[PDB]
């Protein structure tokens, strides 16, 4: 094992996330429907670190 | 407070009938009495409703 | 119209083991709680266990912790207390009590049994 | 009548359903508030057909 | 993915656990039936319509629950007639045309 | 094939039975010819359509 | 919507059946079943006076 140091600082960055991460809720198949899901998703145009 | 009460294991009946005991530590009651005298245990069952 | 069953104590040497058994007939159940109190010679009752049809929200006095354990049968409608390790003041005596424990008002122990004893000493009862 | 139907207690103990929330524990709150929430529906049903 | 809902949350499709085929469920035949008859006064005689079922599987069906020797006399006719109305059976078609 | 006057058909071409619950694959079903012995009602839970 | 009120609980432990009778007593799953009865009952009157 180690713990090396070597450790700086530096203030957060944020970008936008756009209209990512939606993933398949459940595995039953849907063909041309609209379906509405209550589960935990991230939200549209959310802050994201990085 | 009548958690120590029900908190306590000292007792073979602890039963409320319109107020669930947890909650009696949250209420203000307006008159409140105590009748108190010994039966038998085959004969606790009779003090209840009906 | 009902009647509570007990069976299965005696005399053992500290540290040995037993195991009390109580049979329940005339409940329509539901909420059946069925369990044990402990009678010291010179003092009242006391908690020793507890425990629901099916429920599984258990109880064991303070002291009491570890040694003693619960099982139950529904089938044969019957409980059973496992004794282990057998310290001196658990000489006493044991009646199994029923009734019901409900979430939201309470508990009462309605009926109780014949009882049976049981004697933790060097020579035996 | 529609408002005056919020008085009636439809079985429970409390039309009011902050009080039927502070006495009764959540096993026995929701079988009272399942008589309400029955009871409304009804009234409200009979409302929009008229 | 394993099965298919369709619209209105009903379960439509199924991949086989063990070939990973894709099966239809579809449930199998239902449907009222209506009796036809001119009347008591008239007569006895009476004709029965399974309304949205097809005549190749009445006659699978016949020891049905319902269908007593009795009901298997009414449902073993002769007479069987497919129409877009179900299977109608006791009932002659006939190519000439009168009023309803 | 139907004996239709021009703006008749237009009136049976323009109210499509499509995207209206079960009923569009129903008539999707009377429209078909190529797929043949197709018992396309037995539809739902006990819903049918005379 | 119909057909859709098949999928709600009604305050049931589980909206199918045969879960009900396939994980309780009949005197318990009695009463879970006279409230899906109760339920769907009221949403075919619904469906039959609009």
């Amino acid at each position: 094992c180690v713990n090396l140091t070597t450790r700086t600082q530096l203030p957060p960055a944020y970008t936008n996330s756009f209209t990512r991460g939606v993933y398949y809720p459940d595995k039953v198949f849907r063909s041309s429907v609209l379906h509405s899901t209550q589960d935990l998703f991230l939200p549209f145009f959310s802050n994201v670190t990085w | 407070d009548y958690s120590v009460l029900y908190n306590s294991a000292s007792f073979s009946t602890f039963k409320c009938y319109g107020v669930s005991p947890t909650k009696l530590n949250d209420l203000c009651f307006t008159n409140v009495y105590a009748d108190s005298f010994v039966i038998r245990g085959d004969e606790v069952r009779q003090i209840a409703p009906g | 119209q009902v009647q509570l069953v007990e069976s299965g104590g005696g005399s053992v040497q500290p540290g040995g083991s037993l195991r009390l058994s109580c049979v329940v007939s005339g409940y329509t159940s539901s909420s059946r709680y069925m369990g044990w109190f402990r009678q010291v010679p010179g003092k009242g009752l006391e908690w020793v266990s507890g425990i629901k049809r099916d429920g599984t929200n258990t109880y064991y006095a303070d002291s009491v912790k570890g040694r003693f354990t619960i099982s139950q049968d529904n089938a044969k409608n019957t409980v059973y207390l496992q004794m282990n390790s057998l310290k001196p003041e658990d000489t006493a005596m044991y009646y199994c009590a029923a009734g019901s424990w409900y979430n939201q008002w309470g508990y009462s122990m309605d009926y109780w049994g014949k009882g049976t004893q049981v004697t933790v000493s060097s020579s035996g009862q | 009548t529609l408002v005056k139907q919020l008085s009636s207690n439809f079985g429970a103990i409390s039309s009011v359903l902050n009080d039927i929330l502070s006495r009764l524990d959540p096993p026995e709150a929701e079988v009272q508030i399942d008589r309400l929430i029955t009871g409304r529906l009804q009234s409200l049903q009979t409302y929009v057909t008229q | 993915q394993q099965f298919g809902r369709d619209i209105a949350d009903t379960t439509d499709a199924v991949r086989d656990p063990q070939t990973l085929e894709i099966l239809d469920i579809t449930p199998c035949s239902f449907g009222g039936v209506s009796v036809i008859t001119p009347g008591t006064n008239t007569s006895n005689q009476v004709a029965v319509l399974y309304q949205d079922v097809n005549c190749t599987e009445v006659p699978v069906a016949i020891h049905a629950d319902q269908l007593t020797p009795t009901w298997r006399v009414y449902s073993t006719g002769s007479n069987v007639f497919q129409t877009r109305a179900g299977c109608l059976i006791g009932a002659e078609h006939v190519n000439n045309s009168y009023e309803c | 094939p139907s004996k239709r006057s021009p703006i008749e058909d237009l009136l049976f071409n323009k109210v499509t039975l499509a995207d209206a619950g079960f009923i569009k694959q129903y008539g999707d079903c009377l429209g078909d010819i190529a797929a043949r012995d197709l018992i396309c009602a037995q539809k739902f839970n006990g819903l049918t359509v005379l």
